[PDB]
């Protein structure tokens, strides 16, 4: 079916749409809250964050412009500062500099938020979050979000619509199946998953996003209906979906300290560059019945189309590069075989049907024009002398085209059902 | 592992900025990832009929069932316990209904492959017994 | 095995809550986890020789 | 395309990163310009080299 | 060996304990069959 796929459709989905989340991790409290009985500043504060966490933790939403959504924590406007202004402020503050451990950006924090993308406004849970005032350099108090307690992470669903949408439909339906077509899901950051659309147990491609607020970025995009039994419960489908889902392990961290160590592995930045990415590797590359068999042989599948880019390895690592060029969230890339091979295979399928390999009674009158039928050790009974009956059996064992219209040999028709 | 407040810990997380290391392994050899001179002159014994059916239904490849994202699964502990991944899971998998139907019909008519020297089951079933 | 290190365990549910735990015939009177983690990592001398 | 046209994309991050793409490679006739560039990363040449 | 000292280094390769965990142990591979 060829050497390359056509890219027939491209779509991009982001869990929070325009909204992204910057993430700051510290050893101690760096902020103040409206009305707090005690400066919690510099204290150790353990918290539930997916798990029992000894770390202090700060979240801050932003758009590509640099401005931040109008954010309410409970019934209170958190009065969020623009992102670049806070960043300047948080790293200028005396205490904050020395126990900020890590910083990264995430497309999904692990919660379905109350976010209206229309009006650029976000409302946060009074109990999980708290307004965080980091204030002072020479001055400038900035407001951000401190995470109080997130005991459990949840999943967010994405409905991409008709699973078969985008593919240019040919009238031989099998050419929509694998390996003729394949839906690819990728974050374009080194994570990549091929899906056989026919084996998605749903009329729609529905994607499940799961996240975390751990020490580094981790987001997973899933298709829980993939290879799921009809009778499998929703929760169970999501649980097992990890095996065939797309896990963004990439650390979307932004740099904070040279030391000796950062430099040493910038001494070893290159070592991770000795990928072998394209030496990777590939592994590159007169009866009607026997008439068809030879035809199968002459167009015999020489190789499958891998659809794993040898440049997958190099895609992540640089967060400034990805978000600069607008690489974010999950992308659904639907691929279909080249037009040349569609014509070829479609024409073949049209005349001599599909490969079947099961025992049943044969479709003799399903199409309007003709039915090709070939059997092996077929059984045909009836009130006929066993000599003749034995001959008829061989006729279908050898393959035969049964016509239903008087225009015999005219294969140009549609030959649809009924 | 859970993060541990120290003089040490900021050194601990460049240990994990070694996720750019997961790039070589999680890609696998996904790159890697009927008897036409029969028949004429019998035609045809029930045995060779079955042989051709075996040839036309020949196993091209086994189903790996090894997820290529194994490499990426265990890194984040907060992620695991957050999304409720914990303990052992038993996932029972079986082939698609289309092939069950396919193979069942075949086995039903012409029995199983045996490859043993013995005296044959000639009258075990209520309706019919295939023997070669 | 013979281990030279000191060692502490603490049971918990995802809620943050702790099971009523008896060591022998004595109520261990277990603190919630979040409180302890806060407490154990607040003592500075002890903290940096936690392995 | 009748012409080999290459798309250069860049960054000013902590290290050097430039990618040369051919957005018309394996692109459907009816695929929008942006989408062609977007998907082009799979079949692009990614200069991850730090320089 | 049984452990005796955290330092900076022990922690760093506990930063890289996981890296040795990215085995590929069952994508290893077989070459199955």
């Amino acid at each position: 079916y060829g050497s390359e796929y056509d890219i027939v459709s491209v779509e991009n989905h982001k869990p929070y749409d325009d909204m992204m989340f910057l993430v700051i991790i510290s050893k101690s409290i760096m902020h103040g809250t409206p009305g707090e009985e005690e400066s919690r500043l510099n204290d150790i504060n353990a918290s539930l964050n997916g798990m029992p966490q000894p770390l202090c933790y700060y979240i801050h939403p932003f758009y590509k412009d640099g401005k931040v959504p109008k954010t309410y924590i409970g019934d209170n406007n958190a009065n969020l500062s623009p992102i670049v202004n806070m960043l300047t402020n948080i790293f200028s503050q005396k205490s904050a500099v020395n126990d900020i451990v890590n910083m990264y950006v995430t497309d999904y924090i692990g919660l379905k938020l109350d976010y209206k993308n229309g009006d650029k406004e976000l409302k946060l849970d009074k109990d999980m979050f708290e307004q965080a005032g980091i204030a002072d350099d020479k001055h400038g108090n900035v407001d951000t979000i401190f995470v109080k307690k997130i005991p459990d992470y949840e999943a967010l669903e994405i409905d991409t619509g008709d699973k078969w949408g985008g593919f240019t439909k040919d009238q031989e339906s099998k050419l929509m199946m694998y390996p003729y077509c394949v839906t690819e899901i990728t974050d374009f950051k080194g994570n990549h998953m091929n899906l056989k659309t026919e084996y998605i147990n749903n009329s729609k491609l529905k994607i499940q996003v799961r996240g975390s607020l751990g020490v580094s970025n981790k987001v997973a995009y899933s298709v829980q209906d993939y290879n799921a039994d009809s009778a499998l419960s929703g929760g169970n489908r999501l649980t097992a979906s990890l095996d065939s889902s797309l896990i963004n392990n990439n650390p979307n961290d932004i740099a904070i300290l040279n030391d000796y160590l950062s430099a040493y592995l910038q001494g070893n930045k290159n070592s991770l560059e000795n990928q072998k990415s394209s030496i990777l590797f590939n592994g590159i590359m007169s009866t009607a019945g026997n008439a068809v068999l030879q035809m199968q042989a002459m167009q015999a599948k020489q190789a499958d189309i891998a659809n794993i880019p040898p440049q997958l390895t190099k895609m992540g690592g640089n967060t400034a590069f990805d978000y600069g060029n607008g690489y974010r969230g999950v992308y659904v890339i639907k691929k279909q075989l080249k037009a040349e091979y569609r014509r070829s295979l479609s024409s073949f399928f049209h005349k001599y049907g599909y490969k079947i390999n099961r025992v049943k009674k044969p479709n003799l009158r399903t199409r309007k024009a003709f039915n090709y039928v070939q059997t092996k050790d077929c059984f045909i009974s009836g009130d006929i002398n066993n000599n003749d009956l034995q001959e008829i059996r061989t006729i279908f064992d050898n393959g035969i085209t049964l016509w239903h219209t008087d225009n015999i040999g005219n294969y140009s028709v549609e030959n649809e059902l009924r | 592992d859970i993060a541990i407040l120290n003089d040490y810990l900021s050194a601990y997380l460049q240990g994990n900025k070694n996720s750019l290391e997961n790039q070589k392994s999680s890609i696998l050899f996904n790159g890697i990832m009927g008897m036409a001179s029969s028949v004429t002159g019998m035609t045809s014994t029930a045995g060779n009929a079955v042989l051709q059916m075996q040839a036309m239904q020949a196993k091209q490849a086994d189903i790996a069932n090894i997820p290529p994202q194994l490499t990426k699964m265990g890194g984040n502990t907060a992620f695991d316990y957050g999304n409720g991944y914990r303990g052992v899971y038993v996932i029972k998998k079986q082939l698609k209904a289309e092939y069950r139907r396919s193979l069942s019909s075949f086995f039903h008519k012409y029995g199983y492959k045996i490859n043993r020297v013995k005296k044959p089951n000639l009258r075990t079933r209520k309706a019919f017994n295939y023997v070669q």
